[PDB]
């Protein structure tokens, strides 16, 4: 999971 | 009806998906790897929904204005509605173009009434996937 | 005998005002996915406002850092809206 | 597990964000008039998104008095469930 | 799994913070008309079943107190609370009657880490009062 | 009418  | 959009038009409308994946290094943003898979996604739903779908990948900001903007003077006189997605990252009110910012108010303003009469009285949906900000939520034990 | 220029809007965010939106680089992110399970499942049958109250709900039950994320719609609509096969 | 520290919200502003809000001085405000009303005549049957959006749609169809404005309510939920006033 | 529980002991409480007159050194102008909207919203979530509170004429830091205090109450038998503010603001602040506070900083006080009698039951906030200086003339 |  990554964050925009 | 006085209590329900009038849903069948002859078209069902516009399904616009900007999928900026990668950046300018100058913006410092990280390539979104995974994107793809939603913009995928997001075809096959909408196109199931009725929608003439159309996907725009690496978008400046300029032509993210741009490609809504002439969208905003088209005919959408037989469409029940527009939606348009968005898949980049953002802070509050804000999201990016490959190569900068762009507030989000310039991109949804260009489809008010006062400007875009064919839509006046149909929805126009927006789906906005960035960030609002670095507030973390760590949740509560229920 | 006008109505407001800012009329019959409707604004679905992956997230609450503030926050991060988390993305799964092997699967998308957590708020699209959501939408595409519950349009997909749902869409032609329910209103707009079920559809996306049951994408909160759906996001919310979710995790992973051990984060957690909440979506935000914000209406103007007038009427309901179904998307009628 | 965990819920979200935000779940569970609804926000319901009289006026979209940037813009002027309306009150008359005999009446009271344009917002909350249309609330009451459609609360008084439905709150106990409609679901309070079902409300929101009735209120939404009084509102935009009433105009001021500066003069000959409009106003567009705008609700913000982070509801993760149906919500009923049931009797 | 998709509607709220609404068959508690009782409804909740219905919060109302009615701000009409504001200390001369804002320049906010006297709200005439928002106590008849004090009084509707009374009657109306009282027929919901709600029971009522109204406060009136509250300093910036009176409405954090009292909301607070609200989110230390017992809300175990609740189906849900609801808030409802009067006054004037600006886009995300609101006026108490001495100066502008945050709506956050009011409905943070209810999030699940801070209010566990309320966690997954609907916190519900009406607000009326501006968000900016747009007019919208309509079409 | 007024503002708030």
């Amino acid at each position: 999971d990554e964050v925009d | 009806l006085d209590n329900s959009y009038k849903m069948n038009h002859k078209r069902r409308g516009l399904c616009l998906i900007i999928n900026n994946k990668n950046f300018d290094r100058k913006t410092g943003m990280k390539t979104r790897n995974g994107t793809d898979k939603d913009a995928e996604n997001l075809e096959k739903t909408f196109k199931s929904l009725g929608f003439e779908v159309k996907v725009y990948n690496d978008l400046t900001a300029e032509e993210m204005q741009e490609t809504l903007q002439e969208v905003s003077k088209e005919d959408h006189s037989d469409s029940d509605c527009f939606v348009c997605v968005l898949l980049s990252h953002g802070e509050e009110g804000l999201v990016y173009g490959t190569d900068g910012k762009i507030e989000i108010q310039e991109l949804t303003s260009l489809f008010k009434g006062d400007k875009c009469q064919s839509l006046v009285g149909k929805p126009k949906l927006f789906f906005i996937q960035a960030c609002r900000g670095d507030e973390l939520d760590s949740g509560v034990e229920v | 005998h006008k109505i407001p220029a800012e009329a019959d809007f409707l604004i679905a965010y992956s997230t609450a005002p503030g926050y991060y939106s988390y993305r799964n680089t092997s699967n998308g992110s957590w708020f699209i996915q959501s939408l595409c399970e519950v349009l997909n499942k749902y869409g032609s049958e329910l209103e707009i406002m079920e559809i996306l109250t049951r994408v909160n709900h759906k996001v919310s039950l979710r995790s992973e850092n051990g984060k957690k994320q909440m979506p935000c719609f914000a209406s103007m609509l007038t009427k309901k809206l179904y998307f009628s096969p």
